[PDB]
């Protein structure tokens, strides 16, 4: 829900609405391990039954895609779980780890 | 009118998205087309490609038979 | 084999079969003249200052472009090689408007070492005294054309270090320069990160970060220490340059990492702007 | 006059559209012969002892090339015809595909066929827009008769065609600006050790060919190449389509075997000098060629006979002078169209070729000292041994020719001030 911090390079914008998307982001994914129910899960997204499938239809489509997920994300320790999880029902595997690449603000966040 | 081209070029590149070339054949149809290259027209097909202004005008300003001003 | 030797002004250098000669001069020690080559860049092939020439072969082959090959002499210094250089320093030179007076680079300047060390004291050419446009518009960084060498270098650095494609050549023939995008100055274009990889890239002093000029060069400093920066996550190596208790230059080390030594505006502008607090 | 026609043997004896009437002279008989009869392997054998070298210019045997793009990593390669000739005076390969475009298809299937290209391009200037309509209607004429489309003959062989049209430049000719220009780039040459037929289009491996010597692979495969090596001189065997004009009175397009005395041309082949003038010099290759005069009467041209003299082959246009004609504005003139044509990218072009065309125009203006010339000299020199595409390296060709042979029409510029063009103070 923000300004497309690359206005020029995104070709699929997905503004969500604030309140309590998260759990509407774990039971999207979840149909990506098992069928791969969009609709009653895509309602709090905000998106129409349309927007959520070619979401889904690009996402499965990739053979080696990443998730970049962002501090605005972290103001709930749901969202990381949830984008965690979507890195995980499209099979975005590296041999050091999961395709999810934090953006941590400083340097001694472990230390800290 | 400078709103005419954008959808005019829109047409244009319309056939070339996602094809991996053709860019000076793009640029040579907004040519016959125009007389010249405007910069609106450049930007669009900057925007539409998804390829640089920087590349577009320096292959548009590279040969000699486009024109970035309008001609006499 | 992927184990090659070749013999570089007598002297026997050791190399792999893939690199090219430039590799392996580099790779002992031995000095070749360059002007385009960037450590961490395609090599390109404009200057050619690096020309070569082997025994028996009348040819002239750029050093930097030129894959290494088991059994080939080189040689680097003669007559002809120094005669062809010096020539192509003062084409350079009478073609763009060089005030060494007043550059910015003027101790640290890789066209003007090329040219001391070559003794060049006259230019043997008309001096062309054409207009180029200095686009001071950003008030971080200037591009003063008067002093380009057209070695790619800046327009390689935005492209496939940085990714902000902002730069590319304008008008082909003697009239080729570096804009930005669609041929806006520097501050109208939107498309611009203000990294100031360019700067580093570039070896005159076309590119200048503006508010350290005349303090940060490389060639006066009293101490070079390299660390990593501070501000975020990424963890950039630097190549800090001390001068009188300030840091007049930040530089980013790390030209074989995938980063690529560009460094952001905050790694180069904010770490010399704290030590002057 | 009397000469031997073989890459032009239909000219106008044939209709340039309908492609039956081409069939009707062996039109397509030799693809047959080459994807029925022969192997990919003996086609690419009996080519390369036809000693068929490079007509676009270089002169490198082309069976060569054939085989270091069918030894190519990968399954994806790519044949192209250069037909961007922007010589102004080099109609010479416009003519053959404004002629007969469907010996230029067979000569690019039979490449295709023989390296294993799937895809294959041409390049036309967007000026030439006939050549452009008679060949975008040529290869659709021929595929509807099964000849460039799936399965030739059904034979596990396909071969589309994409006209692709140039924008307009001269560097755009060279191999590596062709390949940038097609990608949508700027033609800014790019170093050679990565030859394109290791590393092509879009990486993958290419085999850039003139359009004149793809027009002579269909007959040396039908008529054989034992024949084809019997009109040569002793390395370069064929024939050359030459461009003569000029101050000539019989101008146009001429077919002579290789190994002709430069007489023959300009004495009894056009029948002399456009009036009853004396012959002083002769350009050859174009613009970025050098220039022969009356020393060179009985040499025989040559690929290698015309590099010793200065003059490279390319362009083929043989532009005559008369003998009022000077050799220094020669120069500026045909190094003003070089300087124009050049891309900005290497320090010796960009930069020697305008300092020379100042130092002609000040030696040519009486303005001149004694050791301009020797500048002048040099920097032609470093110019042509330092320059990265073969255009700084025949740029300065009409300088070291004119002053090499002219040398006292130079001096006279420097000392006595008076010009023998007495066209200029
Ligand atoms: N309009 C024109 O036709 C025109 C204009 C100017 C000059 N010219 C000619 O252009 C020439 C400039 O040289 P050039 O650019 O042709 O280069 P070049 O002389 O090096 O060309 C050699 C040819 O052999 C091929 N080749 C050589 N070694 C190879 C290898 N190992 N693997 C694969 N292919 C290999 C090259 O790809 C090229 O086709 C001059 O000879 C000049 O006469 C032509
Ligand atoms: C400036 C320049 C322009 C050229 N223009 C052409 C051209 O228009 N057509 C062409 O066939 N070759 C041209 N060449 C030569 C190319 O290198 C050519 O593609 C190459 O020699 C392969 O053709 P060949 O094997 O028949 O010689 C040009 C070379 C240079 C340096
Ligand atoms: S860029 Fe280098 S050569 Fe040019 S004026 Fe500055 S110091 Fe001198
Ligand atoms: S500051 Fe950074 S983004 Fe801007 S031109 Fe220089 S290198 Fe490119
Ligand atoms: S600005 Fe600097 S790096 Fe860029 S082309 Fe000019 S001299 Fe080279
Ligand atoms: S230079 Fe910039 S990106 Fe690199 S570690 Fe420092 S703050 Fe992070
Ligand atoms: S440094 Fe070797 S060619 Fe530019
Ligand atoms: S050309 Fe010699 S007189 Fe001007």
């Amino acid at each position: 829900y923000g300004p497309s911090p690359f206005p020029g390079l995104v070709d699929l914008d997905i503004r969500l609405p604030e309140g309590q998307a998260v759990p509407k982001a774990l039971s999207n994914l979840a149909e990506i391990i098992g069928k791969i129910s969009i609709e009653e899960s895509a309602r709090a997204m905000g998106l129409d039954p349309k927007i959520a499938e070619e979401v889904a239809l690009m996402l499965i489509s990739a053979r080696r895609p990443i998730f970049i997920i962002g501090g605005r994300a972290t103001k709930s320790h749901e969202l990381v779980t949830a984008a965690c999880n979507l890195a995980v029902a499209s099979k975005a595997f590296f041999e050091d780890g999961l395709g999810v690449v934090p953006l941590l603000v400083s340097a001694n966040s472990l230390g800290a | 009118s400078t709103v005419d081209v954008v959808e005019k070029v829109k047409e244009i590149v319309a056939p070339w998205k996602g094809k991996q070339g053709g860019l000076i054949p793009i640029l040579q149809e907004v040519q016959r087309e125009l007389g010249y290259l405007p910069e609106e027209a450049l930007l669009t097909i900057s925007r539409e490609l998804k390829m640089p202004k920087a590349e577009v005008y320096g292959v548009a300003t590279f040969y000699a038979q486009f024109h970035l001003k309008p001609r006499g | 084999m992927k184990e090659i030797t070749l013999t570089i002004d007598g002297k026997v250098c050791k190399g792999v079969q893939g690199d090219t000669i430039l590799d392996v001069a580099n790779k002992n020690d031995v000095y070749i003249p360059t002007l385009c080559y960037q450590k961490g860049l395609t090599p390109i092939g404009a200057c050619r200052m690096c020309v070569v020439q082997l025994e028996g072969n009348p040819k002239m082959l750029p050093s930097c472009t030129t894959p290494a090959q088991d059994g080939m002499v080189v040689v680097t210094k003669n007559e002809k090689l120094k005669d062809y250089r010096r020539q192509i320093l003062e084409l350079l030179f009478a073609g763009r408007n060089h005030f060494c007076m007043y550059c910015s680079q003027s101790g640290d300047c890789e066209l003007q070492r090329l040219a001391i060390e070559h003794e060049m004291d006259s230019v043997r050419f008309p001096y062309l005294y054409e207009d180029f446009e200095v686009d001071a518009t950003d008030p971080n960084l200037m591009m003063d054309h008067n002093r380009c060498v057209l070695c790619q270098r800046c327009i390689r650095t935005c492209s496939e270090i940085v990714g902000a494609h902002t730069l590319d050549l304008e008008r082909r023939g003697w009239q080729a320069k570096v804009i930005a995008d669609l041929g806006k100055r520097l501050r109208e274009s939107d498309t611009c990160v203000n990294c100031g990889a360019c700067a580093q890239s570039c070896p005159t002093g076309t590119i200048t970060i503006r508010e350290f000029a005349y303090r940060g060069r490389r060639s006066e400093c009293d101490a070079v220490v390299e660390s990593v920066c501070p501000l975020c996550a990424v963890g950039c190596k630097i190549k800090t340059y001390v001068r009188t208790g300030s840091i007049v230059r930040v530089e980013g080390t790390g030209v074989e990492e995938p980063d690529g030594g560009q460094l952001c505006h905050m790694g180069r502008w904010w770490l010399p702007e704290s030590t002057e607090r | 006059s009397k000469q031997h026609r073989i890459v032009l043997s239909n000219c106008g004896y044939i209709d340039p559209e309908k492609i039956e009437e081409y069939i009707a002279r062996d039109g397509y008989m030799a693809l047959g012969k080459a994807l029925l009869e022969m192997t990919p392997e003996e086609v690419l054998e009996e080519v390369k002892k036809s000693g068929l070298r490079g007509r676009g210019g270089a002169g490198f045997p082309t069976g060569l090339k054939w085989e270091f793009a069918k030894k190519a990593s990968g399954d994806k390669k790519y044949v192209i015809c250069n037909a961007d000739e922007g010589d102004p005076g080099a109609f010479m390969d416009r003519s053959t595909l404004e002629g007969d475009p469907h010996s230029v298809i067979e000569g690019m299937t039979i490449g295709a066929y023989v390296i294993g290209a799937d895809e294959g391009y041409i390049y036309c200037r967007a000026e030439y827009p006939l050549a452009i309509k008679r060949l975008k209607i040529a290869i659709a004429q021929a595929e509807e008769m099964g000849l460039l489309g799936d399965h030739i003959m059904g034979t596990n062989f396909s071969f589309h065609l994409h006209l692709k049209e140039g924008a307009g430049a001269f560097v755009c000719g060279e191999e590596t600006a062709l390949m940038a220009s097609i990608e949508g780039r700027r033609g800014m040459p790019r170093p050679r050790p990565p030859f394109p037929a290791q590393h092509g289009l879009w990486g993958k491996p290419t085999n850039i060919n003139n359009v004149e010597t793809w027009a002579n692979v269909p007959r040396i495969i039908l008529n054989g190449a034992d024949w084809f090596a019997s009109m040569g001189t002793e390395k370069s065997k064929g024939t050359k389509i030459f461009a003569l004009t000029g101050k000539i009175t019989n101008t146009g397009l001429i077919e002579v075997p290789m190994g002709i005395t430069i007489r023959e041309i300009i004495y009894e082949l056009g029948g002399g000098i456009l009036n009853g003038k004396e012959f002083k010099a002769v350009q050859i290759g174009g613009p970025s060629g050098g220039c022969l005069t009356k020393e060179h009467l009985d040499l025989p041209i040559d690929y290698e006979s015309l590099t010793a003299a200065g003059a490279i082959m390319g362009s083929g246009g043989l532009v005559v002078m008369d003998e009022d004609t000077c050799m220094v504005d020669v120069a500026k003139f045909f190094l003003e169209f070089t300087q124009r044509e050049s891309c900005g990218k290497c320090v010796p072009c960009r930069e020697g070729t305008k300092q020379m065309l100042l130092m002609l125009q000040k030696i040519c203006n009486g303005e001149g000292t004694m050791d301009d010339l020797s500048k002048l000299e040099e920097l032609a020199h470093m110019v042509k041994e330092t320059s990265l595409c073969g255009l700084g390296q025949t740029a300065p060709n009409p300088v070291i020719t004119t002053i090499r042979y002219f040398r006292d029409e130079y001096v006279a510029h420097i000392k006595d001030k008076r010009c023998p063009a007495k066209i200029c103070p």
